[PDB]
């Protein structure tokens, strides 16, 4: 009742000392579909659970492919992603133009950083309403990045993100002491079913509706989709 | 916070009120009691002095770090009342400006051509809706060639005049009497009755007498125009030689 | 306590306390308004069929035509505001023949709807690239066209936002229309049957009745152009009932 | 507004709605010109009871002309949905009336039912937004002015978790829960934690429960704060308690054929647009 | 959620600044334009004409080029700043391309200047509409009609301005190709269309016809008076 | 002070810009950070929370490097106190380009403490809502310590604490006689204040984060090594008890 | 119009009604919990209308488990006949076209069942005050001509500061003068109806802006009691101040929920 | 006060197609200390009084009565802050227009350049009006010229007026006592007077400030010469 003052601006602090526009960005985030990023010690992958309306349309694109090495997925507005995904594309070509080498997923992470937190400062913007789980395989290994509408970013063993997410990592909590000695196989089976703990007990993990992207020592980013998803699938004991 | 300008008649800086009152810039002048310091400048025969308090309120705070008299030239220093941020961008400001002066003027800056420098950039912040006053008060000292000892007080309206003693702060008015009852006797102060006078000025309308530790003083001298901030030694000096006369 | 007052939707650039932006939303609602356009993908081309809701018996209907032409693969359906539509028409004209001038090649389907997609994502932030829109452009497009991966149907809305999609409704009944081709569709079906289903959920969905004079087809097949339908082919094609 | 310009005066947004000046200097010479769209804007937007192949004039209030014993209504689309898939799936159900009214928001207006084998009871299914000066205009149309008491009104809706007044975190909260508020005449206790005391409802459902309050008549709301506004299966499936409560006790025959009803109606799914994901 | 920003969708989905630019459009003088066979008639009425005015500073028929006209119905300022603009782009079309504007280059040209108005906030559309007559290079008669919004379209006969809707009432009920196939009758079309609106006809009406391969031609008030005399005649 | 502290840019009827006085609030909205100068370098301590055990350890950290021999320990927004380490990277690296040699740390804040007091004056952008210390060891200058908080207030300090937390934690630290004691004693001693207020049951499961710069590490900013983490790590926890 | 809870008036003899109205900052509303709950005044009826958007939850004054679960809707009438204090309390925002009607069935109300006085707890724009008015007091008071029963002397003796009156339509040397309270609501409609029904009505208010407006609806309630005693009177305690208005347990969570995390 | 935030803007005119923002703005010249203008027979007369009243002001430092060039001087009432800026830019457009021309400006070109800039200020929003009026007097042609300013950008020419607080009683004291064929020294006689009028007490040469212009140009009076003015 004594927010309404303090929470239509992004350039507002309130009395208690909260910018109340990031919070609402931050649920934009939420307003997504579930998507999960978890990492062994070889590969990290990024599954996604996409909607299409149910029948009719061709889903979401929902992991998107930012350089050889890196890719996203993404959870809350789509014109964000987009204009997040042109931006870390473009930093990757840059990186290869000038040092000829692929750049660092924690460096590029901290580029996302600053150019989302601009927006929740400034007049006249508003902050970023997507929030990410970039993916991906550098010098250092694999690496799993959360990024978030308040412009933070998170080093993650395993996330889950987006609608109904809280199960995903629940599961993705009581499970991540085996996560590392996984193989590519069974850490995306792993995803799959924290994934699968963020429907209803009833829907079932399908291949029209269950994205994945793997990144490793080996592949560079690929995006299995719609019947690439089956070898994955078909395994997967049930619920 | 965005943009645009607050309704009302005291809320926006570009707005006069019925009586053509900018109270912004009143509330300013009241932000410069925000911190609870006075300070003192008076000018003597051949010298200028500035005295300060020198509130500590932490036995974690390096006491070394906290003053509020700058440098803003070689031969100008100031005192700085009022919010303490503003009160240092001020001094980077008038320090910047007056290393235009000798860029572009081949001299040094004088004190009164310093203020008004930095009153007519306060006037500039009064008149346009995107900024807003700073809540300090600068006082400024220093001797010039063939007039003398300097003091000047800027303030955030723009405003600047030159004194022969002057007090910015929480007790401006009773150091203001003071002051005026002390000037109409007698003006030639030396060098130790101007110290005294600012000093005696500040521990009266405070009722305070003061330790080396709770307060400040900077000088300039005809002989020694470069400003120069006293040790503790030299106060306490001061304050031992008043206090037994 | 006390029910007060909360407005979050009278300005761009501001998230409800539930992480929804309203003014794109209400851009939505502007689609809403416009006349209804049913664009429907099978494997022997796409179909667009718009209902043309002529004002006066005075006006030139050539000059209001709601399915036009961005390259001799492509074509576009429109329902929503005319003015923003036209601009982004022509953002996608003229970004077909800057692919055609720098790769000597037709450009997809989807990297047309992906370059229309730049242009109207960019709202807000007017203060960074003057010239830029400053809120949702109201409509809502179906690029519908046939490429090296076959007849392809997309659909963007007021976000700047593009799906593939197999049969999409448009426009002030596309509630109803996209319920209809909820069942009348089947993912193998011949363009005639397209047409067919098209005109058929028109129909259903106008107000007036079925002449060659108050609406709109237009198809595209593998090997013909983007074709827009005559009075003639209309009147034997509905005459088909 | 918001400053369309640079140093444009704005005023301040007041949550008292005492920025409209409740239409101050009234201009007792309003012209004709005014009073014409005064009186149209009124018309546009106004609530009417029509009864199947009367299709216009029902002329009284809906619950005065048939008797009643039992009213259960559930407003918005998930409590639509509940309703239908958990309690229209058993014996035929006769619709006596619809709700026509025009609104920015306004979605199938209340289609009312009443059941063949008790005609005493009675269902309102809105996906019906009812605006602010709608909602005692809908009350009169549906209730009137002779509450009789016998009745037993149960109240069905939801509500976005960000709603929820706590002083954790509204997303740490285990969303979808069910919160209740019942009127004094409501003897029996709930089924869920009554709702707390910052938090308050209002709409639609509150009107019904403070016509039911005013005028002593038992009343339920239930209310589903889901994180999840839009047909979701678990918000649906977060009703299921008051199914076990003794309104709702005779009407639910097959719940396991209620799960097959909700699993299609999901998969009807009025389109989402892309503005997410 | 209202009107009182240009750029502001209402939760129905309507830009009414924009609709509310048009409404300025309906409070001005109509203006009927008729498109003939081989002649593009433009008629205003002249609105409470006052008898110490040089009525050759407020004519509302402008020529853009010399096969392009135009009658507008608004806000007469933005009309004027409307019309210079869209005669600097006619001549600087020609200097790009060497033909004649076609009518639908010009109109599209003042529909994109309109449009740009309606977008940032901080400026104002403008409360004008225009019936832009002409004849293609290759010779059609053409007539098209701007809104404040940037949206044209392309009519056989057309009103804007108060009292459009009975001029254009008059117009669907009587514009046949009988009534086409002379100048005089065009001429005449226009007239009577415009009487459905004028009390005391002939001095409140403002002709302007252009004939194919020829410049605009203003009537003055004895040939329009003529052809008010031949309309009475015809009515017997 | 309401109807006078939506902007940055507006003073209440007594003096008072409430906005910064907000963003000083929100500094106090965050974790407890402390930073003790001794006799030969300065030790800083961070409450750091666990937000899930799925982050890998290591992320969100708030102790950066912000030059080889300065380190940063911040409290509030997280966001802004990145930007903030931004700044301060920038300004060392700027200053070593020009000048040659390591920026003072005095002269460090200042640039620093102008740039967040530069936020705290216009309309257009709004205070840095994050507070932050300065910690250096140089052996032609000793240990310095430096706290800037939102309003651009920049003072030099023997003892900080900013946070939730920054009274009791201050309370605790005056009693320390830091004055003349080595890094080794600070470190045990920091992790002691660090968990005695420590609030266990508001907040739940923190882990330390402990950093040095001093002679010990010959004037280079460093996170204190495992084995004497665990060893302060241990005597915080048979102190509590 | 009233609605018992019991099936039969409660008999408002001789009282004294004090109401709220909807205005900036909600002040006269917190005003009026702040009195209903130090009084400890019990519910008799709702004032059922058309006129505020419905609005409904639990007891607002909940002190024990027991009477915690009291449902209450958007316009509830309190009393103490103890005192001969009659409350009503208006917890929503009026409909628009509805502010009007709803003052005159109140006022019926009113006149109908007998009370003497009506006292208003309003506010109004501190925005709009101008060089004088920021000088002075927040504080200021209408009485209605009728209003006279030896209290005309008794604010007098108080030294407030009635409301300045504007001119009824400016651009007018003129200036026809009569009361304007921008941002009141139903104030200036309640009184100018209560002058045209001769109803005893005072307005009190403050000149308020929005935020947390907790200190500017317990400085409302401080006026009050220098007028009227409902309360023992301020400085003449051992500073038990602040321990002196109850405030109520719905007063929780005023600027929304917790922190989330990740945040800070 | 606040009619429909018709009087909070700048660049909103009222219904009655007021600009009640500009004329608060003649509320701060109108609660200025007072000046006077006397355009004598061979001259012109500008006293002011003065804030600087107390005896800490050293007051070889900042003066109300400024020349802008040999033949032009001001005397201004409202806020100081604005003369000075104003004060500058008059003396500036002097300047140009002798590096232009080669001779002196007249004064009622620079009254018109000065107007023109505080014109500029009335019109933008965002910014706010100056809260000074100017009194300018100048010698050309064997001429004297007494003009004011106004904060909206309106000079007038006048033969005698009275800024600032009391202006009104002033002006009817000016127009009781001056007459065209005044020499410069009554001017200043009366110029006093008007002065001691609405004053504050007892008036010394310390308090007020006189500036005259004539065949020499104008000059400001010293202390001296006002003690001596004062004393007859």
């Amino acid at each position: 009742m004594f927010r309404n003052q303090y929470d239509n601006d992004v350039t507002v602090w309130s009395p208690q000392g909260r910018i109340h526009q990031i919070e609402y960005a931050m649920e934009a985030v939420k307003q997504g579909s579930a998507t999960v990023g978890l990492k062994s010690k070889t590969h990290a992958v990024l599954v996604a659970l996409k909607r299409a309306q149910s029948e009719l349309a061709a889903h979401q694109k929902k992991i998107l492919h930012v350089d050889n090495h890196i890719g996203i997925s993404i959870a809350g507005l789509t014109a964000d992603a987009r204009l997040l995904c042109n931006f870390m594309r473009q930093e990757c070509l840059d990186s290869r133009f000038v040092f000829d080498r692929p750049l660092p997923v924690s460096r590029l992470v901290s580029l996302i950083g600053s150019k989302t937190q601009i927006p929740t400062q400034r007049y006249g913007r508003r902050p970023y309403g997507v929030g990410l789980l970039i993916a991906g395989y550098d010098d250092m290994g694999p690496h799993i990045f959360q990024t978030c509408p308040s412009a933070n970013y998170f080093d993650c063993r395993a996330m889950s993100i987006g609608a109904r997410s809280q199960s995903a990592r629940t599961y993705l909590e009581r499970h991540m002491s085996e996560f590392m000695e996984c193989n590519l196989n069974e850490l995306v089976k792993h995803g799959l079913r924290a994934l699968r703990e963020t429907l209803p007990a009833e829907q079932d993990l399908t291949t029209k509706n269950v994205s994945i992207g793997i990144v490793g020592k080996d592949l560079e980013f690929t995006i299995y989709d719609d019947d690439d998803v089956s070898p994955f699938l078909e395994g997967l004991e049930e619920r | 916070m965005s943009r645009g300008s607050s309704a009302g008649f005291d809320r926006h800086i570009t707005i006069f009120s019925p009586e053509g009152r900018l109270y912004q810039v009143e509330y300013a002048f009241k932000a410069i009691n925000q911190g609870g310091l006075t300070s003192v400048a008076v000018r003597g025969k051949d010298c200028a002095v500035i005295v300060t308090q020198k509130k500590v309120p932490d036995k974690l705070l390096d006491s070394s770090t906290v003053t509020h008299l700058f440098k803003i030239t070689e031969n100008i220093g100031c005192v700085m009342t009022g919010m303490t941020a503003d009160s240092r961008s001020q001094v980077q400001r008038a320090r910047y400006e007056a290393a235009n002066w000798k860029y572009k003027y081949g001299y040094e800056i004088p004190v009164d051509m310093l203020c008004k420098r930095i009153a007519d950039i306060s006037q500039v912040y009064t008149q346009n809706a995107e900024m807003r006053p700073l809540g300090c008060c600068m006082i400024l000292i220093g001797i010039d060639e063939e007039q003398g000892p300097q003091v000047y007080k800027c303030d955030p309206a723009g405003y600047y005049c030159g004194f022969k003693a002057t007090a910015a702060g929480v007790k401006q008015t009773e150091s203001t009497s003071f002051l005026e009852k002390k000037v109409k006797k007698k003006f030639d102060w030396t060098f130790e009755q101007t110290v005294e006078t600012a000093i005696t000025c500040l521990s009266t309308v405070l009722s305070i007498d003061f330790k080396p530790s709770e307060i400040e003083v900077g000088v300039v001298t005809v002989e020694n125009p470069k400003f120069r901030i006293l040790t503790e030694a030299e106060i306490d000096a001061h304050l031992v030689a008043l206090a037994e006369r | 306590m006390f029910l007060t007052r909360s407005e979050y939707d009278r300005g761009v650039n501001t998230f409800s306390p539930e992480g929804r932006l309203f003014q794109v939303e209400y851009a939505i609602e502007a689609i809403k308004l416009g006349s209804t356009a049913i664009g429907i993908q099978t494997s022997e081309g796409v179909c667009l069929a718009v209902e043309k809701r002529i004002t006066s018996p005075l006006m030139e209907p050539s000059s209001i035509e709601k399915i036009v032409e961005i390259d001799a693969h492509i074509g576009c359906a429109m329902s929503g505001l005319i003015a923003d539509a036209k601009t982004l028409i022509d953002k996608a004209r003229v970004e077909t023949q800057n692919h055609w001038f720098t790769y000597n090649e037709t450009m997809t389907v989807e990297s047309v709807t992906q370059a229309v997609s730049n242009l109207a994502l960019q709202f807000g932030e007017e203060d960074a690239d003057p010239g830029a829109m400053s809120r949702p452009f109201g409509v809502a497009l179906l690029f519908g066209g046939v490429d090296e991966k076959g007849p392809q149907l997309f659909h963007m809305d007021p976000s700047g936002t593009f799906v593939q999609c197999d049969a999409r409704a448009i426009g002030s009944a596309s509630e109803g229309a996209q319920s209809s081709l909820q069942e009348v569709y089947h993912k193998s079906m011949t363009l005639k049957e397209a047409i067919k289903s098209s005109l058929i959920i028109l129909k259903q969905v106008m107000e007036e009745k079925l002449n060659a004079t108050n609406i709109e087809l237009a198809t595209v097949q593998p090997g013909q152009n983007f074709h827009m339908f005559t009075k003639e082919e209309l009147e034997e094609v509905i005459k088909d009932i | 507004m918001a400053a369309t310009f640079f140093g444009e005066v704005v005023k301040a947004p007041c949550r008292a709605g005492t920025e409209d000046e409740e239409e101050e200097e009234e201009g007792r010479r309003e012209t004709p010109e005014d009073r014409e769209v005064r009186l149209q804007l009124a018309r546009k937007r106004e609530v009417r009871l029509l009864r199947r192949q009367t299709k216009t004039s029902l002329e009284v209030s809906l619950l005065e002309k048939y008797p009643c014993s039992k009213f259960i209504i559930a407003i918005g689309n998930n409590a639509v949905a509940f309703l239908s898939s958990f309690v229209m799936n058993s014996g035929v159900w006769e619709e006596v009336g619809c709700a026509k009214l025009w609104n920015e928001w306004c979605e199938a207006f209340c289609v009312f039912y009443h059941l063949k084998s008790n005609p005493s009871v009675f269902l309102c299914q809105c996906s019906c937004y009812v605006a602010e000066d709608q909602q005692y205009q809908w009350l009169e149309k549906v209730f009137g002015s002779c509450p009789r008491k016998n009745m037993q009104i149960t109240i069905l809706t939801c509500r976005h978790v960000t709603d929820y007044k706590t002083s954790e975190s509204t997303g740490s909260l285990p969303s979808p829960f069910l919160r209740a508020l019942k009127t004094q005449n409501f003897k029996d206790s709930a089924c869920c934690p009554l709702l707390e005391q910052p938090n308050i409802v209002h709409d639609l459902p509150a009107a019904v429960l403070s016509y039911c309050q005013v005028w002593k008549i038992p009343a339920i709301l239930y209310l589903c704060y889901t994180d999840v506004m839009k047909l979701d299966l678990i918000t649906v499936e977060a009703f299921k308690p008051i199914l076990s409560t003794r309104s709702l006790k005779g009407l639910v025959k097959n719940i396991p054929q209620s799960t097959e009803i909700l699993k299609k109606l999901m998969t009807t799914n009025e389109i989402q647009s892309n503005i997410y994901t | 959620s209202y009107d009182r920003a240009i750029t502001v969708f209402s939760p129905d989905g309507h830009l009414f600044q924009v609709e509310y630019a048009q409404e300025a459009v309906k409070k001005g003088s109509t203006a009927v334009g008729v498109r003939g066979r081989d002649i593009v008639v433009l008629g205003v009425e002249k609105k409470s004409v006052a008898k110490l005015q040089d009525e050759r500073t407020v004519r509302k028929i402008c020529a853009l080029d010399d096969n392009v006209c135009m009658a507008f119905a608004g806000l007469t300022a933005d009309a004027r700043i409307v019309i210079n603009r869209a005669r600097v782009e006619c001549q600087s079309h020609r200097l790009t391309v060497e033909d004649p504007v076609t009518v639908e280059y010009i109109t599209r040209y003042i529909a994109s200047l309109k449009q740009r108005y309606t977008q940032s906030n901080g400026r104002r559309p403008f409360g004008i509409s225009a019936l832009i007559v002409g004849f293609d290079f290759d010779g059609t008669p053409r007539l098209y009609q701007t809104d404040p919004s940037g949206t044209y379209h392309a009519w056989k006969a057309n009103a804007i301005g108060r009292g459009a809707k009975s001029v254009r009432e008059f117009l669907e009920k009587n514009y046949t190709d009988e009534a086409i196939e002379t100048d005089d009758l065009t001429i005449k079309l226009v007239i009577k269309a415009l009487l459905e609106v004028v009390q005391s006809g002939g001095k409140n009406i403002e002709l302007a016809v252009m004939r194919r391969d020829q410049s605009l031609k203003i009537l003055n008030p004895e040939e329009i008076e003529k052809y008010v005399a031949e309309i009475e005649k015809e009515k017997e | 002070g309401t109807g006078y502290d939506l902007s940055a840019s507006t003073f209440s009827p007594d003096g008072r810009v409430f906005q910064v006085e907000y963003a000083m609030k929100a500094v106090e909205n965050s974790s407890t950070a402390i930073g003790i100068r001794c006799k030969d370098g300065v030790v800083f301590g961070v409450e750091k929370l666990v937000l899930s055990k799925l982050y890998e350890e290591g992320s969100n950290k708030r102790l950066f490097n912000v030059d080889r021999h300065v380190g940063m320990a911040v409290a509030g927004l997280l966001a802004d106190a990145r930007s903030l380490a931004d700044i301060a990277r920038e300004e060392a690296s700027n200053f070593r380009s020009n000048f040659g040699y390591n920026i003072p740390l005095k002269h460090l804040a200042d640039r620093v403490a102008m740039y967040v007091h530069a936020y705290t004056l216009y309309s257009a952008v709004r205070p840095f809502g994050c507070s932050f210390m300065l910690g250096s060891y140089s052996v032609n200058d000793g240990a310095q310590l430096y706290m800037i908080d939102p309003s651009g207030v920049s003072y030099g300090y023997w003892g900080c604490a900013i946070g939730k937390a920054r009274q009791a934690a201050k309370t605790e630290i005056e009693k320390l006689q830091m004055k003349e004691m080595t890094c080794r004693d600070i470190v045990k001693e920091v992790a002691k204040i660090i968990y005695i207020v420590h609030d266990e049951v508001k907040d739940k499961a923190f882990e330390l984060e402990l950093s040095w710069v001093g002679e010990l590490t010959n004037g280079r900013h460093e996170i204190v090594p495992k084995d004497i983490r665990e060893e302060a790590e241990k005597y915080a926890k048979e102190s509590l008890k | 119009m009233f609605v018992p809870c019991g099936e039969s008036a409660p008999d408002l003899a001789g009282f004294t009604l004090l109401m709220p109205a909807v205005s900036v900052g909600n002040v006269g509303q917190l005003a009026m919990d702040l009195i209903i709950s130090t009084l400890n005044m019990s519910k008799i009826g709702y004032f059922y209308t058309d006129c505020l958007v419905p609005m409904v939850g639990n007891n607002p004054y909940a002190t024990t488990e027991g009477n915690s679960t009291e449902l209450s809707i958007n316009a509830e009438v309190y009393s103490l006949p103890s005192r001969k204090l009659v409350a009503l309390q208006l917890r929503s925002i009026f409909i628009k076209y509805k502010s009007k009607p709803f003052c005159e069935k109140l006022l019926s109300w009113v006149k109908s069942s007998g009370c003497a006085r009506v006292i208003v707890l309003s506010s109004s724009h501190s925005y709009q005050r101008n060089d004088l008015q920021l000088r002075s007091t927040p504080f200021r008071y209408l009485l209605t001509p009728s209003m006279q029963k030896s209290v005309q002397n008794k604010i007098k003796s108080l030294n407030w500061e009635e409301m300045e009156k504007s001119r009824c339509i400016p651009e007018i040397d003129d200036s026809e003068f009569c009361i304007r309270i921008p941002g009141g609501g139903i104030t200036k409609t309640l009184y100018d109806e209560s002058c045209s029904k001769e109803i005893q009505m005072a307005v009190l208010l403050k000149f308020v802006s929005e935020g947390d407006n907790i200190p500017d609806a317990l400085g409302l309630v401080e006026y009050l009691n220098e007028w009227l005693q409902i309360l023992k009177p301020l400085s003449d305690d051992p500073t038990v101040s602040a321990s002196r208005w109850k405030i109520p347990s719905s007063w929780r969570l005023l600027f929304g929920s917790g922190l989330p995390p990740a945040l800070f | 006060m606040a009619e429909r935030g018709y009087s909070f803007s700048l660049t909103t005119f009222s219904p009655s197609g007021k600009l009640v923002q500009i004329e608060y703005a003649l509320a701060a010249v109108a609660g200025g200390a007072p000046s006077v203008g006397i355009k004598a027979a061979n001259g012109v007369v500008l006293a002011t009084e003065k804030k600087q009243k107390s005896i800490l002001y050293d007051e070889r430092s900042v003066h109300k009565v400024e020349p802008i060039t040999k033949h032009i001087g001001l005397v201004y009432s409202g806020m100081g802050p604005d003369y000075r800026v104003l004060v500058h830019r008059a003396r500036k457009l002097a300047q140009q227009y002798y590096l232009v021309y080669q001779e002196p400006i007249p004064t009622a070109q620079l009254v018109q350049r000065v107007a023109s800039v505080m014109q500029e200020y009335t019109q933008s929003g965002g910014v706010r009006p100056f809260g000074v009026s100017l009194l300018i007097c100048g010698w050309n042609e064997g001429r004297p010229y007494l003009f004011q300013s106004d904060p909206s950008g309106a000079y007038f020419a006048w033969k005698a007026t009275a800024m600032g607080k009391n202006y009104v009683n002033g002006k009817t004291f000016l127009e009781k006592r001056y007459n065209e064929d005044l020499e410069l020294e009554d001017a200043i006689h009366t110029a006093i007077l008007t002065l001691k009028e609405s004053f504050e007490g007892q008036m010394t040469e310390d308090n007020i400030e006189v500036g005259i212009c004539n065949e020499a140009g104008f000059r400001r009076l010293t202390p001296t010469e006002v003690k001596d003015y004062l004393a007859a």
